[PDB]
RNA sequence: UAGGAGCUAGCCGUCGAAGGUGGGACAAAUGAUUGGGGUGAAGUCGUAACAAGGUAGCCGUAUCGGAAGGUGCGGCUGGAU
RNA sequence: AUGGAGAGUUUGAUCCUGGCUCAGGAUGAACGCUGGCGGCGUGCCUAAUACAUGCAAGUCGAGCGAACGGACGAGAAGCUUGCUUCUCUGAUGUUAGCGGCGGACGGGUGAGUAACACGUGGAUAACCUACCUAUAAGACUGGGAUAACUUCGGGAAACCGGAGCUAAUACCGGAUAAUAUUUUGAACCGCAUGGUUCAAAAGUGAAAGACGGUCUUGCUGUCACUUAUAGAUGGAUCCGCGCUGCAUUAGCUAGUUGGUAAGGUAACGGCUUACCAAGGCAACGAUGCAUAGCCGACCUGAGAGGGUGAUCGGCCACACUGGAACUGAGACACGGUCCAGACUCCUACGGGAGGCAGCAGUAGGGAAUCUUCCGCAAUGGGCGAAAGCCUGACGGAGCAACGCCGCGUGAGUGAUGAAGGUCUUCGGAUCGUAAAACUCUGUUAUUAGGGAAGAACAUAUGUGUAAGUAACUGUGCACAUCUUGACGGUACCUAAUCAGAAAGCCACGGCUAACUACGUGCCAGCAGCCGCGGUAAUACGUAGGUGGCAAGCGUUAUCCGGAAUUAUUGGGCGUAAAGCGCGCGUAGGCGGUUUUUUAAGUCUGAUGUGAAAGCCCACGGCUCAACCGUGGAGGGUCAUUGGAAACU
């Protein structure tokens, strides 16, 4: 379906993901719907997480899903904790 | 880079700055073969590029070191001529001759590639790295030291301006930058943009 | 040529190995003061090698640099 | 919503309902800026042949009633 | 060095046709008859569709038809009703 | 019975890709030989044009001469008396 | 308005005019010669030539038949007291089916296509949509087969031809409700037509498993299932404009051109079929030819901008060729089917097969463009709760200076003459504070020991909460317990190390800074224009200096500036190239003078507002940097919007 992702950039053996959810028909790195935020884990110490998650209410209740990696940053750094009461409407 | 020793190269460019002197030993017209002749000029835009080359072999790097500068030398929106000089006094390249790492500049500039100098914290193995003014510029405490680190600092003293020394194991501060001001005369730095103009 | 059309391509240095039939390489540059000749032919390259006794122009002319 | 609903005024009216409004603007040379006349006749289908001649004719888009039929009547001013 | 999928798909559209030639073709013998026979005003007038609508739907109710070819079989079987 | 209705099958005529030639058309390549042109050497002969270049040019045209040129008729000076 | 000079070139000597030539940039460049190391990109441009092999899309016992092996109690003992040799409890796995999904994704190519194809602005009162998410209708009934097993046959073959059998959440018949549907009336724009209640014959779903705990089940959690809405996805259809050139292509079409009725499409009609008039299309060059995927993007231009597409992204087209269909929500399907064709391959000669433009590799051609490489650790996708498989996507390694950035080829001395020749009317300064003969440093390098991030995010590791639930797994949501890493012990850090082992090339004529001797005799040969050599060449060829600048230097070819030789900006037509022999004249263009309307054109103002690497300004990340993000600027060009009339 509709996903978010983990589309990367950066020179060699250093990515730079700015998170993007769209349609899992596309490649990995085409065409979007919706690039929300950035997504660097690979620091000394930081993930680096920037999330504008008002947006994540929108689409995770109309046909977004999370999958398998960007579903469990947002149990990390508390995206889909938000969305916790946001899902409890 | 340049690799040379100085005592012929203060006869042979206009000047290079070898250390007090060396040309007052043999007849110092030339080096040699032609000289003493029938003495021809060259033009001013070969001028310029001789005021180029008393300072592209001043400063001993090569072409798009002296001339890559010169771009970011249009984006300080200042004088082209003199702007391009305080970017250019404000690397490393100042600190292995002026103040006293060694009886010249190349066995100091040797002394930052081993990783034996170590300016602002750790390691900074490259001179081509601008010294951005307020970064201590230190010294290794494994290389404190030589026949020559401590000894052309007793030499030379006057750190020029803009950048302090100390003998606190021979460490700097960099202030500021310097200005045109503070860029000698043995090459006039402003006849060298317009050989860039050409 | 590869595509089969005949010139007359100058041979440049002294000596050479152009008795015929070598299959060789030709670059363009006109030799002037020479009437429809307008091409070089490689020194060196494809199954000629060069001449052998220069001395100041020896990268051309398929001469190795000495030692 | 609506759809486009654009002016003209007729050429020829074909037989059986299809009048042939001309519609005319001023394109440019953008090497030169200098603007120029030229039209492009945009047909459109007459519903009860209300046109006329000398109709400086408005009318209106639709999807296709037919092949050339992309544009339907609204307004007619005069006649000749 | 074909796979596998391309032996096995061959053969079960081998039967899952043979399953839509089932009804589509026992559709297509009912367009065939059942509109051939609710026409000219038979005995059943009124009361074949009660085998034609219910067979076109049934083949909506699946994957056969369009839903708006079912709804354009009535267009011209309830304008006979 | 599987007879009707249909279906598999059966025929029966509309349209078909490709094919098959068929004529051509168009394009390219080649062809014993040829005839205009360019370059070189100008090997050769003549000296036409530039000096009123030994008997001013120039165009349209026409004819002869291998060619240069020869002439003739209209027009032009971008010519001497 | 950060740019806009150039060098020569018609003579015996000038001015104009003219092309031509070089100086300057770049290249997927390639070649001759050279070659330290990293950090980086790019990588058959030719034959959309042909291909051996590997090899690249799968998925699930938590569907249910099977059948196999088989742990599993496993007798009596086979008395060799150790196995199962038997039975059934037979799990899990294998199969190999039936089954649902996927196959249209990831990947590759630009032949066709000069066009709605692409770009960009609109529109559908002509739109569809499996899965996903939410919304409600709810899950009643019967069910044969059917592979599997047995049976007959072929052939080394391959894989088939027949006889009887088998399960299902597979499958098919019976009624159930819906904005279905065509029959009756009340909404407005887009003539047709719509709009949301209306009110009616109607219409039919249907799937049941492993299971938390209960109830030998119930909400069915799981994951579906089928009925009426939506959100979404991508695609469809329809008009604006940007979109190569040839009239040595002018007359183009005849289901064509409009309409008239049937189709049928998610809808439209000349789309086809019976009818009507010749109409419609055109020099504004329709028609046809030739050429070419398009755009973003690149690139250099003062701007006016226009040339590249290897790049790197978005869209289109293709999958030996040419047709036809099936299935599927979505195909006329790159590792599906059939037909026809051409090529290739195996054969026991009976008939069997194959389509590298998925990734390497092979041949070919070419000047030339990567290893028949590694691993899925990350990401990302596929079916499955998950685990698992597939990754020839991807992440890396190889190889190449092809190109970008640093790194190199290392120093204070001391003879201006220690040993030394491109000269001498030699006496000399001299290569040359060069150097033997030393102080010293250890980029790299030699080489022997720590080592790293990335490598964090899950599912694994219960208490719970939320919709809660008959109660509880489940699902979203807090822990804090623990998972694995191609690259890689590579990078990095320590020490030891020798001043260690490393720049090449073209001229030294004038352009242009770098000269002198031997031959040499218009010869060899150089040659960007002018030109050198005929026995005194600075120019050739031979050799020391230097010079331009560094792992390159030089040549070759290719686009741009220089260049306002296409001159809107910013060209000429008397003798230089530019007026037919003159007209008259068809179209076309462009037109005297003076008043008033619009705000169309003009010019402004409220916003939305123009594209990702490319593009303004300032930081952050890179050891510098090469190379990647940030913040507005933001469009100041287009649209949604208000206007103003001198001048059109």
């Amino acid at each position: 379906a509709v996903k978010i992702r983990l589309t990367r950039l950066g020179s060699k053996r250093n990515p730079f993901y700015r998170i993007v959810v769209a349609d899992a028909r596309s490649p990995r790195d085409g065409r979007i719907i919706e690039q929300i935020g950035t997504y660097n884990p690979t620091s000394a110490n930081a993930p680096e997480i920037k999330v504008d998650e008002a947006l994540a209410l929108k689409w995770l209740n109309d046909g977004a899903k999370p999958t398998d990696t960007v579903h469990n940053i947002l149990s990390k750094e508390g995206i889909m904790k938000k969305f916790d009461e946001q899902k409890k409407a | 880079r340049f690799r040379g020793s100085n005592w012929k190269k203060s006869r042979r460019l206009g000047i290079s700055l070898s250390g007090t002197g060396k040309e007052l030993e043999k007849r110092p017209y030339a080096p040699g073969q032609h000289g003493p002749n029938q003495r021809k000029k060259l033009s001013e835009y070969g001028l310029q590029l001789r005021e180029k080359q008393k300072l592209r072999y001043l400063y001993g790097m090569t072409e798009r070191q002296f001339r890559n500068t010169f771009d970011i030398a249009g984006k300080k929106f200042g004088v082209h001529g003199e702007n391009f000089m305080i970017l250019l006094a404000s690397r490393l390249d100042a600190v292995v001759y002026s103040l006293g790492l060694a009886r010249t500049r190349r066995q100091a500039r040797q002394l930052v590639n081993h990783g034996h100098i170590l300016v602002d914290g750790k390691r900074v193995d490259i001179p081509s790295y601008s010294v951005k003014p307020g970064q201590t510029i230190s010294v290794r405490e494994k290389s404190q030291k030589l026949n020559i680190i401590v000894e052309s600092v007793e030499i030379n003293n006057f750190v020029p301006e803009y950048l302090n020394f100390d003998a606190d194991s021979l460490t700097g501060t960099f202030v500021r930058l310097p200005e045109r001001s503070e860029l000698p005369a043995e090459i006039n730095e402003q006849l060298i943009v317009e050989y860039y103009s050409r | 040529l590869s595509n089969n059309i005949e010139i007359n391509a100058y041979i440049p240095g002294i000596g050479h190995n152009l008795q015929e039939h070598s299959v060789v390489l030709v670059r363009g540059g006109r030799v002037k003061d020479l009437p429809g000749v307008r091409y070089h032919i490689v020194r060196g390259a494809l199954d000629t090698s060069g001449v052998d006794g220069r001395r100041q122009g020896r990268s051309l002319y398929g001469t190795k640099k000495p030692k | 919503n609506d759809r486009k609903v654009y002016v003209g005024k007729v050429v020829s009216d074909k037989m059986d309902k299809t009048i042939t409004v001309l519609v005319e603007t001023y394109k440019t040379h953008k090497l030169y800026g200098k603007r120029v006349k030229y039209s492009k006749k945009y047909k459109t289908h007459d519903e009860n042949n209300s046109a006329k001649l000398g109709d400086i004719v408005k009318i209106q888009e639709t999807r296709p009633l037919s092949a050339t039929k992309r544009f339907r009547l609204v307004e007619i001013v005069e006649e000749s | 060095a074909n796979i596998k999928s391309a032996i096995k798909r061959v053969k079960t559209t081998e039967k899952a046709e043979a399953r839509n030639i089932s009804q589509k073709s026992a559709m297509r013998t009912a367009v065939k008859n059942a509109k051939t026979a609710v026409s000219n005003n038979a005995d059943n007038k009124n009361e074949l569709v009660s085998l034609a609508v219910k067979l076109v739907d049934k083949a909506a109710q699946s994957n056969l038809i369009h839903s708006n070819k079912a709804d354009r079989i009535k267009s011209q079987l309830m304008t006979a009703n």
